[PDB]
């Protein structure tokens, strides 16, 4: 019932959360996750956020065109034939980012755990 | 120390994060990628925004590192 769901998940204790999909409940409190970036691994359920899309006004980390990740705030989303884009504001300026360009720092993901954490 | 956060995208597409100092050499960064991802440095060609980063320079030599709020994504190729 969690299988097939889109999530944002981290795979290290101090790492970032990345978008992906649950492909199997594998037990020992773990889920096999296929990240949009291609990496697949078994992640602890505590490190999975069941939020898709990431909600309005969430603080995220997004990859700008200049190839720097930096913090911004989600201000909207658009789904264009399968693909999700986020509108993210940084210092007053909104740009559109692909789903896989939007990640969460440990603190940013921790903010979402009570509402969207798996368990 | 004055360490800084960078990201690296591997050939598989997997993104990792590293802590680096502005004084680290590219070889040192490859050694950190090796330590985390097991990718031998002999397999590793790094670039930032499409510019090759060559052994024996530092990140600062390339003007890659800014403030602590902007984390560059290096890409392996």
């Amino acid at each position: 019932s969690f299988v097939g769901l889109r999530v944002v998940a981290k795979w290290s204790s101090n790492g970032y959360f990345y978008s992906g999909k649950i492909t199997r409940d594998v037990g020992a409190g773990k889920y096999k996750l296929l990240f949009d970036d291609g990496y697949e691994c078994d992640v602890l359920g505590k490190d999975i956020l069941l939020c898709d899309p990431i909600p309005l006004d969430t603080e995220v980390t997004a990859l700008s065109e200049d190839e720097y990740f930096s913090a911004g705030v989600v201000k909207g989303h658009r789904k264009e034939s399968g693909e999700l884009y986020y509108s993210i504001e940084k210092e007053g300026q909104r740009k559109w980012y692909k789903r896989m360009a939007v990640i969460l720092s440990l603190e940013q993901g921790n903010r979402l755990r009570e509402q969207y954490g798996l368990g | 120390p004055g360490s800084m956060l960078i990201f690296v995208k591997t050939l598989t597409g997997k993104v990792i994060h590293l802590e680096v100092e502005p004084s680290d050499t590219i070889e040192n960064v490859k050694a950190k990628i090796q330590d985390k991802e097991g990718i031998p440095p002999d397999q590793q060609r790094l670039a930032f925004a499409g510019k090759s980063l060559e052994d024996g320079r530092t990140l600062s030599d390339y003007n890659i590192l800014k403030d602590s709020k902007h984390h560059p994504l290096l890409r392996l190729r």
